[PDB]
RNA sequence: CGAUGUCGGCUCAUCACAUCCUGGGGCUGAAGUAGGUCCCAAGGGUAUGGCUGUUCGCCAUUUAAAGUGGUACGCGAGCUGGGUUUAGAACGUCGUGAGACAGUUCGGUCCCUAUCUGCCGUGGGCGCUGGAGAACUGAGGGGGGCUGCUCCUAGUACGAGAGGACCGGAGUGGACGCAUCACUGGUGUUCGGGUUGUCAUGCCAAUGGCACUGCCCGGUAGCUAAAUGCGGAAGAGAUAAGUGCUGAAAGCAUCUAAGCACGAAACUUGCCCCGAGAUGAGUUCUCCCUGACCCUUUAAGGGUCCUGAAGGAACGUUGAAGACGACGACGUUGAUAGGCCGGGUGUGUAAGCGCAGCGAUGCGUUGAGCUAACCGGUACUAAUGAACCGUGAGGCUUAACCU
RNA sequence: AAUUCCUUGUCGGGUAAGUUCCGACCUGCACGAAUGGCGUAAUGAUGGCCAGGCUGUCUCCACCCGAGACUCAGUGAAAU
RNA sequence: ACACAGGUGGUCAGGUAGAGAAUACCAAGGCGCUUGAGAGAACUCGGGUGAAGGAACUAGGCAAAAUGGUGCCGUAACUUC
RNA sequence: AGGACCGAACCGACUAAUGUCGAAAAAUUAGCGGAUGACUUGUGGCUGGGGGUGAAAGGCCAAUCAAACCGGGAGAUAGCU
């Protein structure tokens, strides 16, 4: 009956589900802003926020866990050199989500999600 | 819940002599023999420890006349007089449930000297 | 499983009485740009809450 | 003789001196203050309308805050009534505490149960599940027959079928109090009260004896 | 939790070795029994000479269930397997002298004092 | 006969009383115990297996009892398809034969997305007549109602003795229902670890993907039962059989015709839930609106400008709430989620390095490292100023009190 | 008995209890010798029965993982 | 009848593990199957695990669970050996 | 050596569930039987309607079989609806 649970199934199985947020994390960090639907954005907060949390602690132990998720060294190199020291003061949320429109081909609620520094 | 966390620690006993799963625990129970309140002792090996505050409990097995006899014990209960650790086991697991299958020679365990 | 008498034109419309559509009720005007957008939604230009934050 | 509304915090254990592990429920009962005293000739029957809690300034409404300013009380969260039992008057503003729940043995608990959702017949009315093998096709947990035949020609009103389960005001009767900390304004009672871990429930003295 | 068709080991030395609970006694539609109540058993496997032969309907009373029973402190005492002690069909009083293994204090009330005295412990 | 699917089982029932049990009574060839028979009584309860296709029956063993019947011999647009009752085959048997046989014997497709009625749930519209927010009273309807055993009164009442109570009280179980997660366990493909084969990250190392979560071992929260609490009631009103009182008709007698009183798990309440759509739409408390103009077949009318309140809805963060709506919490004056800090809890000595060992690998740092929904805090992110809907004192008649 | 109506025949074994099953009595309604009789090792996706093992078949179901169902967007039937 | 979970003869057929063209993961090479975005109800379909009991279910152990590999040791009634 | 055993391809179709206006006018999923033979299969021939062929079921002969389909007798005949 789903009392007190967490996570969002997204009409997708578990192996597929954890392969999405792993892949979606690499897309979020690389371009600093992505366009996706609301429940995918609302759950992406539960993935990359623990990631940037471990990205402001430079150590070989933490780099291995930062690579155990997202499985990409370039995203690991994009962290710990920029996103770590750009966020080593703010002890909170590292992203904001804005409702943009509706995915035209199927009427899906889309939402812009970006990283809160955007200084370039 | 601090309202519950208050009420949890006015009943937890203070000593709780630290043991680990794999140890050989001697535990004495306040059994009531009708009129008398004699103090009998239970002996054996801890299989599991369920470490959760006031509800912290542990399971001691006992090979007795061949048949294994297990018994869980609420740590902060008044019926448990004391917990005496005889041997220090050096198992890897946290719950030793596979010991319910084995008997005798294979049920022995190494020493935790280090 | 299957019907027995043809439902009328009156019963067809009465079933579609609850099938009306609520539209737009009240839009919102952004602080800076003055462009219309949905409540808690960015403008089609790109403003949000008096701030061109997506920078298209 | 009058009920007291309080918030369920949770359930826990209490060890007695002999060793009995009495499972209790921790019901916090804050300041229950009177907001209205209804009388026979003035308002029909007689009861007291009691409230408790702390509601924010910009959430309490004008017809609500004006009702409290008449009573001279503080705006709690919601308000309930309890029937007076043959002769008792306090005031409009009597902040009743858990003090009177220290000499009454058994009490009654009325609270809302946990909503199980749209739950089936096997879950709701304990209908025995059909055979899961031996040829059975698409009818493992279906209710089966729900009426006789052409002679009654209908389904009897009150037939136990599937629907909404729980989420309803339920009352467990005659639970025993075990301890009251009037310094902390608590209520410890024997057993289990209706659910919704941090919601409210009405505690009233024994209607059964 | 001894319901029915349950292969029970024996505790005493009545000649039985392996029995089966065919009916829990006391109460209509009763599903199973605990450590304190009696059942009706048949003899599935018996000692050659013994005191009872294979295929006899007698009453037993279980002493060690694998589910275990619960003392009022929350503690449960589980066993390795199911076991019972036989007793006469009419004037109960257990048929046997020696009783193997431990028993449980939830047998102690004016009739099973004959059992718990002959038991080694508890 | 341009189709009403056949026995039995399963699931789910429901009604009748000619009553199996529990309840209250009369008679006895009723001492007691135990029974027998009969009247009133339908509130609830009313087997498990072996054999059989079987209903039934027989048997074993329980139970307070294992009731008797109606409802297409209840129930296939709910399931089963063993029987019977298609096409194959065989035995005995009747017939020259094709074949036939409640004569047996092996095998043998069971369809339907529910429009309407009914029923279990949940909303919308509008109404209730000035509008809105809460709270309720209670017409009426439903749920629930069963009971064994031990002890006590009591080895007392009765009785030569043997045996052995009624009544009332308490403890403790079975079946049933309700609530709950403290505990006992289960589960936990979102958590930690072990491990086989292979691929990949350049390689060692360390991890990841796939193989049903690959197979596994444990296991937070949430959901639950086997787990743990609780409930059936007492009392009262009106009676049924039956027992009476007083009492004439009929100077007597008499429970009945006047009048009155006891009398059951049945009837009405008492307990719990829904409940003012109860159009007979009730009551209480609180808040809100007291600007000007014309027209008119001048009527509770239409329209103009100006203001739209309390509040509601919407939108968004979301819930131990939920199919969807609804309902509950909150929206910067903020703790409603997420993230974060700390803790708890689970897994059980991470990585890297140092030393020992030919090596695998073992110790030290290290009860470490990592920790899903849980607990207590913290505005770091998202809950944006508005806008939309809702108005401008509320008809006529009569009484009643003061102008 | 693939044959036995009466019939679940009767006795013995298995089970707590066995219209089925196994071994036998002949009382063969209505077996019988190439429309073969009686046995037979092996074989059989064959018929009946029993025991161990193993388990959600069942006592009595519980939680979880996915595909529909449910909601919004597009397209859009059918029996009757 | 269709851009149809069906049918259609032959040829080539690599790496690791493996008895193997089984099977598991991959190379060359080719596809994500022409509706999807949410919710996480009853109930249906395919599966995973399960306390104690272990055929008590049922027409019937049907279905599931279970066993399962190699070498060595060991192996009955009966028999056409 | 073998109408020998275990078991893929290939051929077949015992069991169960799904499906039953299907994904399919007999299939899919999970197990199952033959798998050096009376085996299986591609291509091309020959046998035809009271006739063929039949390890024989009244089975098969173009989704049709106790007498195929097509056209013609023929608007058969219908004491029936």
């Amino acid at each position: 009956m789903r009392h007190r649970k967490s996570g969002r199934q997204l009409n997708r199985n578990s192996s597929h589900r954890q392969a999405m947020f792993r892949n979606m994390a690499g897309s979020l960090v690389r371009h600093e802003i992505i366009k996706t639907t609301l429940p995918k954005a609302k759950e992406l907060r539960r993935v990359v926020e623990p990631l940037i949390t471990l990205a402001k602690t430079d150590s070989v132990a933490n780099r291995r866990l930062a690579f155990a998720r997202t499985r990409d060294n370039e995203i690991v190199a994009k962290l710990f050199n920029e996103l770590g020291p750009r966020f080593a003061s703010r002890a909170g949320g590292y992203t904001r989500i804005l409702k943009c429109g509706f995915r035209a081909g199927d009427n899906a609620p889309m939402a812009y999600i970006e990283l809160v520094d955007r200084s370039e | 819940s601090n309202i519950i966390k208050q009420l949890e620690q006015e009943q937890m006993k203070q000593d709780v002599p630290s043991f680990r799963p794999g140890d050989t625990v001697e535990v004495k129970v306040w059994v009531v023999e009708g009129s008398k309140k004699r103090l009998q002792a239970f002996e054996g090996v801890v299989i599991a420890i369920r470490n959760r505050g006031l509800h912290s409990a542990f399971t001691v097995r006992k090979i007795s006349n061949g048949e294994g006899v297990e018994r869980v014990f609420q740590t902060h209960s008044p019926v448990v007089d004391s917990i005496s650790v005889k041997r220090r086991g050096a198992v890897r697991k946290a719950k030793l449930y596979y010991l319910r299958e084995r008997t005798g020679k294979a049920a022995r365990i190494k020493e935790r000297l280090n | 499983a299957v019907q027995q008498n043809k439902p009328t034109r009156s019963k067809r419309g009465m079933r579609r009485s609850h099938d009306a559509l609520t539209a737009v009720t009240s839009l919102s005007v952004d602080k800076t740009s003055g462009e219309k957008h949905l409540r808690h939604h960015i403008t089609a230009d790109g403003y949000y809450r008096g701030r061109k934050v997506i920078a298209k | 003789m009058i009920g007291l509304v309080g918030k369920k915090v949770g359930m826990t254990r209490i060890f007695t001196e002999d060793g009995v592990s009495i499972p209790v429920t921790v019901i916090e009962v804050e300041a229950n203050r009177v907001t209205q005293v209804k009388d026979l000739a003035n308002d029909g029957y007689r009861a007291i309308q009691v409230t408790t809690g702390a509601k924010k300034a910009n959430r309490v409404t004008k017809p609500e805050a004006g009702h409290f300013a008449k009573a001279g009380v503080e705006a709690g969260r919601g308000l309930w009534e309890f029937r007076l039992a043959e002769g008792e008057e306090f005031t409009v503003g009597q902040s009743i505490s858990v003090e009177l729940f220290a000499d009454v043995k058994k009490v009654d608990v009325t609270g809302t149960s946990k909503g199980k959702g749209f739950a089936g017949t096997v879950k709701r009315w304990n209908f025995r599940t059909q055979d899961a093998t031996h040829g059975n096709s698409l009818s493992h947990r279906v209710p089966g027959s729900i009426g006789q035949n052409q002679t009654p020609g209908k389904v009897f009103k009150g037939k136990k079928m599937a629907g909404q389960m729980g989420n309803e005001r339920v009352t467990v009767q005659s639970l025993d109090v075990v301890r009251v900390d009037a310094e902390r304004n608590l209520l410890l009672v024997k057993g289990a009260v209706p659910g919704a871990t941090g919601s409210d429930l009405i505690v009233k003295p024994a209607v059964k004896a | 939790m001894i319901q029915e068709q349950t292969m029970l080991n024996v505790a005493d030395n009545s000649g039985a070795r392996r029995v089966m609970c065919i009916k829990v006694l006391g109460g209509s539609h009763r599903r199973y029994a605990g450590v304190g109540d009696i059942i009706k058993i048949t003899i599935k496997e018996a000692i050659p000479r013994g005191k009872v032969k294979k295929g006899d309907v007698l009453k037993a009373v279980v002493v060690r269930t694998k589910k275990g029973v619960r003392r009022p402190d929350g503690s449960v005492i589980r066993f390795d397997g199911n076991a019972c002690v036989l007793l006469n069909n009419n004037s109960e009083q257990p048929i046997g002298t020696r009783i193997f293994g431990p028993v449980t204090r939830e047998l102690r009330s004016e009739k099973f004092m004959k059992i718990i005295s002959l038991a080694p412990e508890v």
